[PDB]
């Protein structure tokens, strides 16, 4: 991680190398203004005192100084703008640069690689990690120098002063400089450390909120509710010990600060007084070395960002540097000219990477000539995808050679033997871009009369007639605007505008009706004289009239040759053509009442704190009055331990006052956020399904919502409290007392209160590091990347690296353009505040020394209302930066009181409805109709109608999306139908109690899901809100054949389970479903897709239970394989939602119809 | 320039109460350390009060202490010392004084005022003139002289003409005896002088409020 | 407590010449922080005192620097040079050192000159003072020295009455000299019982009055 420093830099040209060196010197120079401003504040004092002791000479000597306090002035405003702004360019021009590289490097890569890391997270990191190089390379480095100087010249001006006192203040200087810097630290990471906090929670958060129509339908809510309590009790205990530490350093750190002040000027009268200094040298002395000591404290934040920066690199350039086996670009490639269709392939072992235990592939050996329509036969799982796959160079094969005519892939180039294969994948999935450029996205130069000339090669020119902007339709994301039937022959389209050699299809014809599907393979026979050609698909109707048909078994091609020879040969494909013949108020507050205690003290407290800096100036101004009057030396001695008493007292009252202020206020803070978390989550598990339907509410934006919003409204709420009465106490005081002692002075620093407390601000947020807001905006340009990597479909139909490369960079170039003129902005800001406090520093003592000379005022009075006015505006400026944004918390607490006072259309609580004591197992469907409430256009149903009784196990068949969970939905009270009528033995279900018919019945779920917990438990999972015994649990175990793989595993009841069992295999997760809705014992039973990933010999065993238990209940049994559909009792095939047949099986094996071609499609 | 001026004071009966006020103008009054210094017939000195600038620093010695307090009015610049149960040792002037910057601590000294501690009533004294037999012509001069006895306490005053006659004047001090004062005075003028306009002897007895010129003739 | 001692209590010298004051202090004054801390003072016949040196070496802004100060620890000398009759009065030290603060007794100082006979007159009693009971007589020795001078009174020649109140001037800055005055006082009876009474300076100087009145 931490190597290659010199490499991080290694994107810069030489302009930034001159940047950085000239951005330095200004850091330098910047860093050398505060010290020297201490000398000539050190050197005025003197002259005050010696005028006043006597004055018409103290005006003119004050003008002087006042000269050369607005020469530094100066001085650090032109410095200060170059440092930032230098630094902030050189930083911007690399980020860019590496943005623009990395992508680059992201969108090339061998599709194996590719399989081994996360779309998402990869997609994340390059965010993240290039803001963290950023935050960097940016400022820290410059801040850092600038400490730096500033530390070296405070010493050196308190050497050069007076050597003794600067000793001293050595001598205590390392206790201050580690408190600068573990306060920097808190102050930087209180934000991050919540995030830390949480995860634990978070993760189980995540898991079930993604999960959620499974874990509703099975009852486990208030269950999965107790495991969140618990995290989040831990979650709440680390936040306040969190908080208990951060105050308690604070508090010392004050109690330190305080205790310097107190030696230095009990040490500095004992100097004075014997008559070695003066007591304008003690404060240049002091104050020089104490400030040169806080320095120090600023440095860690940059050395730690720093740290993190190399660390984000490392990872990031060896994403970059690391080559691939298969490159995407190569200049070296071989490229042919009298391109020939010939395919050879021989001896072909090739395995994935990203499992390559198993081999699938055990050599398969083909020669292909030209026109040569060849289809491949077999099941679903010998890897017909796999030698498309391999067909396009996607990898390369472990043994053997692969050629195409005459000669060896292995030694030509990839990208033109890439475009010159068009290809179709299982799944088409249409671009956001408008439907033109789609159909463009073939290849460079093409025109509209070759486009119209292409789609009506692919027959998608009626609907693309029928809607608005013909050329100009931005088609939604995935497809989702139109149908799957245009979207595969608008696909099929983007395959043919390539104008190809050789074509691949991979099940073009899955969701297509038999018109489209005619008219497209007529097209395909249209364009297969000059090309060879591959089709892969499930109908036969357009596999007949091909040229080779062949056939997988294991992997192996088996059977060769023509129709009649595989009629002859009667092998699988004579079985097979045997068988086929908003609103925001001021009610965030009335939640926490109950927690008033915590607030009453925590305000008073929060005055306090306030009331300090008066104190401070009152107990300062008057110290240095103590050496300014004509007073003996006892005099002098015994009120200069008086005032160094003070100044202890006030630390040791600043200490405990910030500890209580911190620990009250944050465990109001921590026990907000613990009571919303825990009542969102419950009202999110209550709330409806549908609602987790709408695309506005999502499986992400409800975690997010979770994990900040209920952690904002404490900001708004306390934060609010205290930052006012901190801020009212410190600023209504000061200006008070500086009313009273001198008003014509008070009035000409009012004046420039405001660009003080402005300054505060802006020097906050710059230790803050606060995100930077042009990267914020620049999400915009994210998607693009997002979607380019995420489709990975036209990426592979076409390398398109240059199309959407180049629409990235394009995107990033806008923000780029903003980015310099922040950089300028915000250099111009910061020069011009602190300029601003510097010349504050002289025409508040100029106007002082005027009012001195002529006996309006003292000089004790023009010291105290500099201090009590000018740095407690300073200081409400820094109070109020670490105040979070009222109005984005007060917008979030309006959103999650809109979640809490949701209410649900079905209730979950409630025990009203009709109660009846009996049933017996009777449902009846008539004239149903149901429409998604996300897809309120497209309709799935159109009046279906059933008529079930008691034990007849009724088969569901259809295609894939006619409506074959819809029906249970319909029946587990997920979605109420608008229309239809439902009796469930003469009592309708929208009149009955809503959890009795969700106790009664139980299912397994299309996908199994398993909680966090042991394995026992988790199979267990099903029944709640009764003693749950171990006997039914093994003997549940043992009827579902699960109790054999739990008794051999190690903690055989205890064996913790991971995210959705990860751990263990598919089919016994599936089986320990069965397990899991065995234990409900249901008089309705319904099963989807009960055998998707199940071995055989375990389909028996787990369909002995049933037909053994099929008995006294209603069994609903929804599957692919015919094994369960043959013993039903009566069976029912959906067309479009639409009931065809209905009856015995015998009835539907006499009537030939659809039936007949569903069941016979493997058999004989 | 400074000036200091003191007043109060006077005759007092034992165990009384007097309040001591000095004005000063004309150096920031409100600045300056301020003490009080006391001088005792015995023409002997010693240290009485010192008080901070504007504040609540005092010092006192053994003696004075739990018996004298100091305080300072900054609003019309004003230093008051308030006696309280005044044995009779401690007649005396008192001095204010100032504190000189580099640590010099009496650097600019008022006018000293008088207390008179003792149980005796307020003696006025006789005047009575001196002169010569039937003017006797002296050499080329004639002494005249003035005899003010039987007077308490202390304060008096004397002058010839109003002060109009001070070049040739002794003043000799007050002998104490019996608890009553005497004090002379004498004065040398040409013999052409008082023969022809008569001399006058002017004398003020504050305490009694006595105030007599008693003309000087053959 | 300190106790301040100044050795020369009278400093007689001569017109134009060095004349040093030497006070001793007792417990080596030294303040805390360093500083000795010890001053003199002048005082003039019938002036306030005012200020010569705020410490041992530095002299006071006003001063001739004729006046020199030297000091170590637990003693401290002023060296006056070229005496001039404005310098006549009387010498204190003072020290702020210590938590008490004492003024050292005063030393005198005295212009040396030659001798000077008192130029003596007697006066008899006043009428007003015979009506009420009284007769004081008063004789004056004016612009004499040194001061060491007797005086005595002879009633009917003979007698040498010894009720008498003198009193003496300090030296004056003009000429140097001293004044007395010796007043008689006796009553009016014991004093109509005699016609003859004189003053006489002591080769002495006699003064006298033939009759009480004239
Ligand atoms: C003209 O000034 C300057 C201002 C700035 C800079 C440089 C300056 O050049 C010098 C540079 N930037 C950062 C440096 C900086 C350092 C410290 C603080 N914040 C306190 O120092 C303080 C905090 C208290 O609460 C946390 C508190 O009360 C508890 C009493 C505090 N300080 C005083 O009252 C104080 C100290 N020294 C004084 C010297 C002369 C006259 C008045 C003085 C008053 C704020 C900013 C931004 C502002
Ligand atoms: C959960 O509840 C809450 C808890 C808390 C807060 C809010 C809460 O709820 C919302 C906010 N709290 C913030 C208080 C704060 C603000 C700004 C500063 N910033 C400097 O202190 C400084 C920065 C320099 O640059 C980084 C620098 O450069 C040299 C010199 C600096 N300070 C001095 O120089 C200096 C000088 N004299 C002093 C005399 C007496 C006492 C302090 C003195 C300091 C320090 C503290 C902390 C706790
Ligand atoms: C930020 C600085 C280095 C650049 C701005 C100009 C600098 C060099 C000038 C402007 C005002 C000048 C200072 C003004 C007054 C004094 C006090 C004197 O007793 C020492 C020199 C010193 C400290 C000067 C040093 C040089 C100085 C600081
Ligand atoms: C990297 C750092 C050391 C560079 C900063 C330059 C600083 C430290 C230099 C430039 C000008 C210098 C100052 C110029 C004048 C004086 C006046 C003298 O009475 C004390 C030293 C002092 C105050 C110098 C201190 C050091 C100084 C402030
Ligand atoms: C581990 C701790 C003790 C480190 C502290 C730094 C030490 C080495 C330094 C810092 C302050 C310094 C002291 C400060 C002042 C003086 C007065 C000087 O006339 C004698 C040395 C002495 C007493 C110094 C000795 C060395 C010293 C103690
Ligand atoms: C590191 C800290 C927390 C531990 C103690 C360090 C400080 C407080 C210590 C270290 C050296 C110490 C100093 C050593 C010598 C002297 C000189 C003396 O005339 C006054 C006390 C003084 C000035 C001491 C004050 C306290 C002191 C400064
Ligand atoms: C650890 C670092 C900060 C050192 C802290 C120790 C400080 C607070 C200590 C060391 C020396 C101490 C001083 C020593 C003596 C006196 C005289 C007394 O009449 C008042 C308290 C006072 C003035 C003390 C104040 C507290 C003090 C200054
Ligand atoms: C009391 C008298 C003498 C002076 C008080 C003036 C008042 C009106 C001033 C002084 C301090 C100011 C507050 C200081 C800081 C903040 C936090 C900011 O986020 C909202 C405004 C607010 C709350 C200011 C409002 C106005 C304010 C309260
Ligand atoms: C913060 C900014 C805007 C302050 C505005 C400056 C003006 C309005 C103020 C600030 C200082 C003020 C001056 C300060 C003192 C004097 C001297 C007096 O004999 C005449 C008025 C005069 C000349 C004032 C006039 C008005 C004045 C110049
Ligand atoms: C910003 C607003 C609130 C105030 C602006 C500051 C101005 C108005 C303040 C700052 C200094 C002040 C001046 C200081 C002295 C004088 C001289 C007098 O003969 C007229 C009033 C006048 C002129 C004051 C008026 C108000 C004043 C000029
Ligand atoms: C009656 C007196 C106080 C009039 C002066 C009003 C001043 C002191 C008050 C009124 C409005 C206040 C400002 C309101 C807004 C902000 C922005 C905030 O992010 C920093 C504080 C800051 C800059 C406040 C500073 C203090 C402020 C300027
Ligand atoms: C706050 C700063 C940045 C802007 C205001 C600067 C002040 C300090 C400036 C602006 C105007 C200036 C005043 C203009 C006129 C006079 C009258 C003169 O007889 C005394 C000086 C005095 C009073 C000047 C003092 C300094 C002054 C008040
Ligand atoms: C704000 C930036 C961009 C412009 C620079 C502001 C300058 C010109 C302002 C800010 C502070 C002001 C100074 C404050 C005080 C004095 C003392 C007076 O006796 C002469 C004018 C002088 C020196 C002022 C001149 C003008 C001044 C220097």
């Amino acid at each position: 991680p931490t190597v290659s420093v010199f490499s991080m830099f290694r994107y810069s040209n030489w302009l930034d190398k001159l940047y950085m060196v000239v951005g330095t010197l200004a850091a330098i120079i910047h860093g050398a203004g505060l010290p020297l401003m201490m000398l000539v504040f050190g050197e005025m004092t003197d002259i005050f005192a010696n005028a006043g002791n006597l004055f018409m000479n103290l005006e003119e000597d004050m003008t002087r100084y006042a000269y050369y306090y607005s020469g530094i002035g100066a001085g650090v405003l032109v410095a200060a703008y170059i440092q930032v702004s230098f630094w902030c360019l050189a930083a911007g021009r690399q980020i860019h640069k590496i943005r623009k590289q990395f992508f680059h490097a992201i969108m090339r890569q061998e599709i194996g690689w590719f399989d081994v890391h996360d779309v998402g997270e990869l997609n994340t990191r390059l965010t993240d990690d290039v803001s963290k190089i950023n935050e960097g390379i940016g400022d820290k480095i410059g801040m850092f120098f600038q400490s730096m100087a500033t530390f070296f010249t405070g010493f050196i001006v308190g050497f050069t002063r007076g050597w003794k006192l600067t000793l001293v203040i050595l001598a205590i200087s390392p206790v201050l400089g580690l408190s600068a810097a573990v306060w920097a630290k808190i102050l930087s990471s209180f934000t991050d450390k919540e995030l830390l906090a949480y995860a634990k929670a978070g993760a189980v958060a995540e898991e079930v909120l993604a999960a959620i129509r499974t874990v509703i339908a099975f009852g486990g809510q208030k269950k999965e509710l107790e495991r969140y309590n618990k995290n989040l009790e831990e979650a709440k205990r680390i936040g306040i010990k969190k908080a208990i530490t951060a105050n308690i350093s604070i508090g010392a750190a004050f109690l330190l600060i305080y205790a310097s002040y107190a030696l230095a000027f009990w040490y500095g009268t004992t100097l004075v007084l014997s008559g070695e200094y003066s007591i304008g040298q003690v404060l240049t002395v002091f104050f020089s070395v104490l400030i040169g000591a806080f320095s120090v404290g600023q440095a860690s934040p940059s050395i730690e960002a720093f740290a993190n920066a190399r660390g984000a690199a490392y990872e990031i350039f060896k994403i970059i540097d690391n080559k691939p086996s298969i490159d995407s670009y190569s200049k070296s490639g071989h490229k042919p000219d009298n391109i020939k269709g010939n395919l050879e392939f021989r001896n072909v072992h090739f395995s994935y990477p990203s499992r390559k235990e198993v081999k699938i592939l055990k050599g398969l050996n083909l020669k292909v000539q030209s026109g040569q329509t060849v289809a491949l036969v077999g099941n679903s799982g010998c890897g017909k995808s796999t030698t498309v796959q391999l067909m396009q160079r996607l990898y390369d094969p472990t043994e053997g050679m692969v050629s195409v005519d005459g000669q060896d892939i292995r030694t030509i180039n990839v990208r033109f033997l890439r475009e010159i294969i068009g290809v179709v994948s299982q799944e088409p999935v249409l671009f956001a871009t408008t439907i033109a450029e789609n159909i463009r996205y073939g290849r460079e130069n093409v025109t509209m009369d070759e486009i119209e000339k292409a789609v009506k090669e692919a027959n998608a020119y009626d609907f693309i007639m029928k809607l608005p902007h013909k050329f100009d339709t931005l088609v939604g994301e995935r497809g989702a605007q139109l149908s799957g039937g245009q979207k595969q022959r608008i696909a099929i389209a983007r395959a043919l505008v390539r104008n190809p050699k050789i074509l691949l299809l991979d099940e073009a014809t899955s969701a297509l009706d038999t018109e489209s599907e005619a008219v497209v393979q007529v097209a395909l026979d249209k364009a297969r004289k000059g090309r060879t050609t591959i089709v892969i698909a499930h109908r036969l109707s357009t596999v007949r009239n091909a040229d080779v048909i062949a056939g997988f078994d294991d992997g192996v091609i088996v059977e060769k040759g023509n129709h009649d020879e595989l009629m002859k040969e009667k092998g699988i494909y004579f079985k097979l053509v045997t068988m086929q013949t908003p609103v925001s108020f001021w009610r965030i507050m009335k939640l926490n009442l109950t927690e008033w205690p915590y607030f009453v003290v925590g305000v008073f407290c929060a005055i306090i704190n306030g009331g300090l800096q008066p104190a401070f100036a009152i107990i300062f101004s008057k110290i240095i009055g103590v050496f300014t009057r004509i007073d003996d030396p006892e005099t002098k001695r015994q009120n200069s331990n008086l005032f160094s008493l003070l100044f202890l007292a006030l630390g040791i009252i600043s200490f405990i006052t910030f500890f209580l202020q911190g620990f009250t206020f944050g465990k109001a803070g921590e026990i907000l956020t613990k009571r919303l978390r825990y009542m969102v989550f419950r009202s999110m598990l209550r709330q409806d399904v549908s609602w987790f339907d709408d695309p506005k509410n999502t499986t992400g934006a409800l975690t997010t919502r979770l994990a900040n919003d209920a952690a904002q409204v404490k900001g708004a709420i306390g934060s609010r409290l205290a930052v006012i009465t901190q801020n009212i106490a410190n600023l209504g005081t000061g200006i008070i007392i500086s009313f009273i002692y001198g008003w014509q002075l008070t009035l000409l620093l009012l004046a420039i209160v405001p660009i003080i407390a402005i300054a505060g601000v802006v020097e906050m947020k710059m230790l803050s590091g606060q995100a930077l807001k042009d990267k914020k905006e620049l999400e915009g340009a994210g998607k693009i990347a997002t979607e380019a990597i995420e489709n990975f479909r036209t990426v592979v139909s076409l390398t398109q690296e240059q199309k959407f490369e180049h629409m990235y960079a394009q995107s990033l170039q806008v923000p780029y353009r903003n980015s310099l003129r922040k950089a300028h902005i915000f250099g111009i800001t910061f020069s011009f505040t602190q300029a601003m406090m510097y010349f504050s520093y002289a025409g508040c003592f100029r106007f002082g020394a005027y009012l001195v000379a002529h006996k309006l005022m003292s000089f004790e009075d023009v010291l105290l209302v500099f201090s009590a006015v000018v740095f407690g505006a300073m200081a409400v400026g820094q109070v109020s930066s670490f105040a979070p944004d009222y109005a984005k918390a007060k917008i979030s607490a309006a959103h999650i009181i809109m979640i809490i006072e949701k209410t649900p259309l079905i209730d979950s609580y409630s025990t009203e409805g009709l109660m009846p004591n009996t049933l017996e197992g009777n449902v009846t469907f008539g004239e149903v109709v149901f429409n998604y409430p996300t897809r309120p256009d497209i309709p799935v149903l159109q009046g279906l109608s059933l008529e079930v009784k008691k034990g007849q196990t009724l088969a569901l068949v259809g295609s894939s999306g006619c409506g074959k969970s819809t029906v249970v939905q319909l029946l587990e009270r997920f979605y109420d139908p608008l229309a239809g009528k439902v009796l469930l033995d003469g009592k309708e279900i929208k009149r009955l109690n809503v959890q009795w018919l969700r106790a009664h019945l139980g299912i397994v779920s299309q996908e199994p899901i398993l909680f966090d917990c042991s394995i026992a438990e988790n199979i267990a999972y099903g029944d709640n809100s009764r003693v749950v015994s171990q006997e039914e649990i093994v003997r549940a175990a043992k009827e579902a054949n699960i109790h054999a793989f739990i008794e051999s595993l190690p903690n055989k009841y205890s064996t913790k389970v991971g995210d959705k069992g990860t751990q263990l295999s598919g089919g016994q997760k599936q089986r320990i479903a069965i397990a899991r809705a065995l234990v409900r014992q249901p008089h309705i039973l319904l099963l989807d897709e009960a055998t998707s990933a199940l071995d055989t010999e375990s389909e028996k065993v787990v369909q002995e239970a049933l037909d053994k238990a099929r008995e006294g209940r209603t069994c609903i049994v929804i599957a692919h394989r015919l094994s369960t559909i043959q013993n039903a009792d009566l069976i029912v095939v959906f067309q479009n939602g639409r009931v065809k047949e209905h009856g015995t099986h015998q009835q539907l094996l006499a009537q030939k119809g659809i039936y007949f071609s569903m069941v016979s499609v493997q058999a004989g | 320039e400074v000036i200091l001026v003191e007043s109060g004071g006077g005759l007092v009966k034992p165990g009384g109460s007097l309040k001591l006020s000095c004005a000063a103008s004309g150096f920031t009054f409100s600045s300056y350390t301020m003490s009080w210094v006391r001088q005792t017939p015995e023409k002997r000195l010693e240290w009485v009060a010192t008080i901070s600038s504007g504040g609540g620093n005092t010092y006192y010695p053994d003696s004075v202490k739990g018996r004298f307090t100091i305080s300072r009015d900054n609003a019309k610049n004003n230093l008051y010392l308030q006696m309280s149960s005044l044995r009779s040792e401690d007649t005396a002037l008192y001095y204010c004084a100032r504190y000189y910057r580099y640590e010099a601590w009496f650097a600019s000294w008022g006018q000293g005022t008088l207390v008179t501690v003792s149980a005796a009533k307020t003696t006025a004294p006789s005047v009575y003139p001196l002169a010569p037999v039937c003017g006797d012509t002296t050499g080329s001069s004639v002494t005249l002289g003035c005899l003010v006895k039987g007077y308490f306490p202390e304060p008096v005053t004397l002058t010839w003409n109003s002060g109009s006659l001070s070049s040739g004047v002794h003043t000799f001090p007050a002998v104490l005896q019996s608890d009553l004062y005497t004090l002379s005075s004498s004065v040398t003028v040409t013999s052409s002088t008082w023969p022809s306009q008569s001399i006058t002897c002017n004398v003020a007895h504050p305490a009694s409020s006595t105030k007599v010129d008693k003309k000087i003739e053959p | 407590d300190v106790l301040m001692t100044q050795t020369p209590v009278s400093l007689s010298v001569s017109l134009g010449d060095q004349a040093s004051i030497s006070c001793r202090s007792s417990q080596s004054i030294v303040h805390s922080t360093g500083n000795t801390y010890l001053e003199w003072y002048l005082q003039k016949p019938g002036q306030s005192p005012k200020l010569l040196i705020y410490k041992i070496s530095n002299r006071f802004s006003g001063v001739p620097d004729r006046f020199s100060g030297s000091g170590s620890g637990t003693d401290f000398t002023l060296k006056i040079s070229r005496v001039e009759a404005e310098d006549l009065g009387v010498y204190y030290c003072f020290q702020a050192s210590h938590a008490p603060r004492t003024f050292g007794g005063g030393t005198k100082l005295e212009i040396k000159r030659a001798d000077a006979a008192p130029t003596v007159s007697i006066f008899p009693p006043s009428s007003e003072q015979l009506t009420s009971g009284g007769a004081s007589v008063v004789c004056f020795l004016n612009n004499f020295y040194p001061k060491d001078i007797n005086v005595k009174w002879k009633i009917d020649g003979s007698e040498r009455q010894n009720g008498v109140l003198n009193s003496w001037t300090d030296q004056d800055s003009k000429d140097s000299t001293y004044s007395m005055s010796s007043t008689l006082t006796l009553t009016k009876d014991e004093y109509e019982r005699h016609n003859s009474y004189t003053c006489e300076a002591t080769s002495p100087i006699v003064k006298s009055f033939n009759r009480n009145e004239c």
